[PDB]
């Protein structure tokens, strides 16, 4: 991102530590969706109780 | 903690950790059990198991 400073406009930078802040254009909401299906599957809690 | 002398080893705790917590889970664990001798193949092999 670009941010502004006193009198100064500076870039930052910061890591996405988890994978839920990548943009939901590129990673959305159904998908998390089906990919907690997909761990949930591998839990052998298929049909949670 | 002598592994590789008891009867029932890692398959067992590993299956038992995940399975859902119904009756054929109590019964594929009997089935677990099943030996691996050679008379044992004679008798299931026989039974088309």
């Amino acid at each position: 991102t670009h941010c502004q400073e006193n009198s100064e406009t500076v870039a930052l930078c910061t890591p996405r530590i988890v994978i839920g802040n990548l943009p939901d254009g590129l990673a959305p909401g159904p998908f998390h969706e089906l990919r907690t299906w997909e761990i949930m599957e591998h839990m052998r809690l298929r049909p949670p109780p | 903690a002598h592994e590789y002398h008891n009867w029932l080893r890692s398959p067992f705790s590993r299956y038992s950790a995940t399975c859902p917590n119904v009756l054929h889970s109590v019964m594929t664990l009997a089935a677990m059990l099943y030996k691996i001798s050679p008379v044992s193949l004679v008798l299931q092999t026989k039974a088309h198991i």
